């Protein structure tokens, strides 16, 4: 059959992966003990997209966690579902990275990449033929980029024929508490834009915004933020796991959404956010679903796409709809703003429709869009890079690590080329 | 009722309750079922002061089916038609967590 | 509100204002309940319990109810812990009082004891993971420490 | 279909809308919670004009509540049916109006107009096709006037083919407590006449007069004031939502009502008022219905038309009537005073009958008459403006906003032009 393998890197990964796997376990109704309490024939049918199976019924995940901080994995094992993780899979190290990209890229990897590659290949021989691997890392997170660049670079030529889903949190345009974060981000994004095929870029500022918009619980927990993002990402995966009239393949999605080799960075979009009164006070229907769905506020990734224009938009739907209403909704929004698409490519919409709704809610969806609303993000990070390489402050750590400034120059050149490339294809 | 409640006269420029939810069929059956819902919820909130799987059937399944039901591979050495049909009953005994 | 589709239960506070026989309904904005910052539910005012049937001459289309119509208002004599009461199409369960309340009632209205009833909801406990039994290749006491975390 | 969305503004308009909404819900049969008790097929048949539909058998109003003051919104929500309006529409702010129309019109405008436009247009594309909107506010009310100016001035252009009905209460000829009231009122009316089409004018002194006249209960409340005015506009809106033989379109009414564009302001009048014994001492005869209808006591807006002359009169009836009697009663009144109907156009009567009696009384009606009887009103208010503009007292706040007296001058010029042509068309 066809299957996927999950990689959990950095403490952003150590966060997400735990929340995400327990979300999917609740979706397929697996108890924390790991023994199925049958409710859904079909989820028994397609639990095999992610979960292998062992004598006694237990449902192992096809994921591997990786980090350098023993305390964090101790905490996640102290979490409710740590028993749904394997001692053999627990690959780790003796040292703390110090959150230095070069430390993660040249020295500490030399005693862990071998083990992690061994793990991934034993799992690959276990499975039949993967559609590919997905990764949860942070592009500015200390250990995440250092480990991830190396492992993705190796696995690329290891398996040149698969789907490398990459998922990263964008550094806040206002708050990081990490001061070498611009340096780490630029260094990482060089190899990222070289190698990857698809990347979702998310930030926490819009998560806080949406918390004060529709969560309306004032002080949130980062775990709840993880709930939201994991909901998004499960949703984008839901195409494979279920029957119904749709087109599951992520490869379908890629050819449907990618106009050129050097476009990878896309911005998630979620479906109804329901709050205190709205549970009694919403008419859950296709029209309002579309309305709130394409709202410049309910998007959560980077920034308002207003200043730019949308290139391609794909919508996954979930529920007992009919395609006529989605067709007319798409036409209506097309005419509403026929100014903010591009005559370059007409009818830039893609639709998938699954009949197996999520639990606790009936009519829902997930959105993905590639627009020209990323120039400002990598712009800001580029000019911060300029301002701080101006005097090469703090450079001593990386120089002693043993990297060189020509790498900085080449990476910034590639980012400048990205800026231009985005600019001309829409302006 | 008056004239008809089972149907509300085709091309009804007036509206009905229960527009969302069960919908996506022909008209008259929708009218019947929707008004049935409109008196169901009616008495349900009335409730005056109460405090006061064809995928498998008898003879198993066709060859070349995918989707892991529990077991198989752990047990083997039988015709797949049998294998499926015997799993159809031992899914009640030892892997009885199938419902 | 479990009767409705997405309903739940909440708890509120009733202040009987003696000095004017008015009533009120407070609220519990504890935290992180989704609910909006909002003090009240129903303001402090009068409440018509039981009316007459001939308010056709005096329809609600004109001046609302008054002395000419009300059969009887909600007396303080009606509030009793241990029986539901209905207001504005809502029926409530009263469970707890205050020491001052239950001593005021024992003499003024001449009321015996009514203890509070535990209206809380409970769950059983779970159990810890034990040891996969002696594989035969280890030590019956050291393998325990080994196979924990 | 073809529907309406309501606008309430101003602290009085808050009470107005609260009572009006509760009256509508009362006559349509919706319980305090919102799960309606099925009794009346027709009132189930025609509710999509106002109420929208969500799950759980509830019926939300499409009303948007705008305010600056937390306490007022808190009280109105705390009222008997506040659970029927939506936190979505509970758009508010944190700064007092200062009862300064300049403050309410410029400095506080920009930060609200965006959000209020957002909500109103979301409801707009939610619905199919407006006839328009009724906007209930107070030209004598600071927040109401200030916000109404901007809201109407913007709402004009986007959807200029609809009907922007307006309700406002004229200040008392005897007292206003607010002393900057004349300035606020003229600053509102100058754009009222420029933009809108139909306005219902009312004054509270006549309400107190009628309290002494027939209400007789000696202890009134603004609750009862709202009660009666709500009865009035409920009556004017009764035509749309019921079967029967009559035209319902407010546009039909307007084209029947207004000869020249510059005239927009009209004086309503209501149908039987009753006292304690009369409720069974009274002969419910269409003749005395017409009598007490046309009686000057029964009027409650501005003053006695006995000074002025009528231009257009339209009375809409509700109950189990027939045509001929209202016809011949019109005959009787026209003959009785034919010398007081302008030679300009005879047959200035407009009639229509709905056949569903209000719950509690069978025979009823409502009346609107455009007559040249507002000269007293605007002449007096003009002298007040002039006599407090002689020495520009109480003007430093306005200068601190940054206004200039010219706007006052041209607004007064417009108002006097209205005065002149008002006098000329009938004299
Ligand atoms: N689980 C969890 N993750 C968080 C929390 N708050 C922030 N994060 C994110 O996790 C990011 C870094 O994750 P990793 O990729 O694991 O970073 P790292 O290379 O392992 O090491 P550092 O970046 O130095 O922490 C931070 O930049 C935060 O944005 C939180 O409260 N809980
Ligand atoms: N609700 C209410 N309003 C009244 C009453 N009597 C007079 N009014 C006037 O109606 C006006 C309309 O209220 P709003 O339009 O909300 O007034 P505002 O914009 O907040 O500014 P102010 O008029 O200075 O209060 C009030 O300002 C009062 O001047 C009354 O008894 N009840």
């Amino acid at each position: 059959m066809r299957e996927i393998v999950h990689l959990q890197a950095g403490q952003c990964g150590n966060q997400i992966g735990a929340k995400f796997w327990e979300v999917i376990s609740d979706e397929h109704g697996i108890d924390p003990t790991g023994t199925y309490h049958g409710d859904s024939d079909l989820q028994l049918e397609r639990i095999n997209v992610y979960y292998n199976e062992a004598t006694g019924g237990k449902y192992v995940p096809r994921a591997v966690l990786v980090d350098l901080e023993p305390g964090t994995m101790d905490s996640v094992r102290s979490g409710p579902f740590g028993q749904i993780f394997r001692p053999d899979n627990f690959v780790f190290g003796q040292s703390g990275a110090g959150n230095n990209w070069a430390k993660g890229h040249y020295t500490e990897g030399a005693e862990l990449v071998d083990s992690v590659l061994d793990v991934v290949r034993k799992e690959a021989e276990s499975c039949d033929c993967l559609q590919g691997f997905q990764l949860t890392h942070s592009l500015g997170g200390g250990t995440g980029s250092g480990m991830g660049t190396l492992l993705i670079s190796k696995i690329r030529e290891e398996y040149p024929d698969r789907i490398m889903n990459t998922f990263s949190v964008v550094p806040s345009p206002k708050v990081s508490d990490t001061v070498v974060e611009p340096y780490n981000a630029t260094l990482s994004v060089h190899q990222l834009v070289e190698n990857t095929d698809e990347t979702y870029c998310i930030d926490n500022e819009a998560l806080y915004d949406i918390c004060f918009r529709t969560l309306k619980l004032t002080t949130p927990t980062y775990g709840d933020l993880n709930h939201l993002v994991s909901a998004t990402m499960s949703g984008v995966t839901t195409c494979l796991r279920f029957p119904g009239q749709l087109n599951a393949d992520l490869r379908k999605l890629a050819v449907n959404m990618v106009p050129f080799p050097r476009l990878h960075f896309f911005m998630p979009g979620f479906a109804p956010l329901t709050s205190r009164g709205s549970q009694q006070y919403r008419a859950l229907t296709v029209p309002e679903l579309t309305q709130q769905m394409f709202d410049a506020k309910n998007m959560m990734a980077a920034c308002d796409p207003r200043h730019g224009r949308y290139l391609t938009v794909a919508a996954v739907f979930r529920g007992r709809m009919s395609m006529k209403e989605v067709d007319e909704q798409m036409l209506n929004v097309q005419n509403k703003n026929s100014s903010y698409f591009v005559e370059w490519i007409p009818n830039n919409v893609k639709t998938a429709v699954c009949d197996i709704p999520p639990r606790g809610l009936k009519m829902s969806a997930t959105f993905i869009g590639n627009s020209t609303a990323i120039q400002e993000l990598f712009k800001r990070i580029s000019e911060q890079f300029t301002a701080m390489f101006r005097r090469k402050a703090f450079l001593h750590w990386y120089t002693g690590e043993g990297m060189d400034e020509m790498e900085f120059t080449e990476a910034e050149s590639n980012m400048n080329d990205l800026v231009s490339e985005y600019q001309q294809y829409q302006d | 009722p008056n004239l008809i409640q089972r149907k509300a006269i085709s091309g009804y420029a007036g509206f009905v309750p229960r527009f969302a939810w069960v919908m996506g069929m022909n008209y008259r059956d929708g009218v019947t079922q929707a008004m049935d819902d409109f008196d169901k919820n009616q008495f349900v909130f009335r409730h005056p002061v109460c405090a006061l799987t064809t995928i498998y059937r008898s003879q198993g399944l066709i060859p070349f089916y995918m989707g892991f039901i529990p077991s198989m591979q752990d047990n083997y050495a039988l015709t797949f038609g049998n294998s499926t049909r015997r799993a159809y009953q031992k899914e009640l005994d030892r892997r009885s967590h199938t419902l | 509100d479990t009767d409705s589709l997405f309903g739940e239960c909440r708890h509120y506070i009733i202040h009987y204002y003696l000095m004017d026989d008015t009533v009120e309904i407070r609220e519990v904005h504890e935290r992180n309940n989704g609910r909006d910052p909002f003090p009240l539910l129903m303001n402090r005012q009068r409440m018509p319990k039981v009316l007459v049937e001939n308010a056709k001459n005096f329809p609600k289309c004109v001046l609302e109810i008054s002395d000419q119509e009300v059969l009887e208002w909600y007396t303080a004599k009606d509030f009793i812990v241990g029986k539901p009461l209905t207001i504005l199409g809502r029926t409530f369960f009263i469970y707890d009082c205050d020491p001052f309340t239950r001593q005021f009632y024992k003499d003024k209205f001449g009321m015996p004891d009514l203890p509070p009833v535990d209206v809380t909801k409970k769950e059983p406990p779970p159990v810890k993971q034990e040891l996969p039994p002696y594989n035969g290749y280890g030590l019956i006491e050291d393998s325990a420490q080994n196979c924990f975390a």
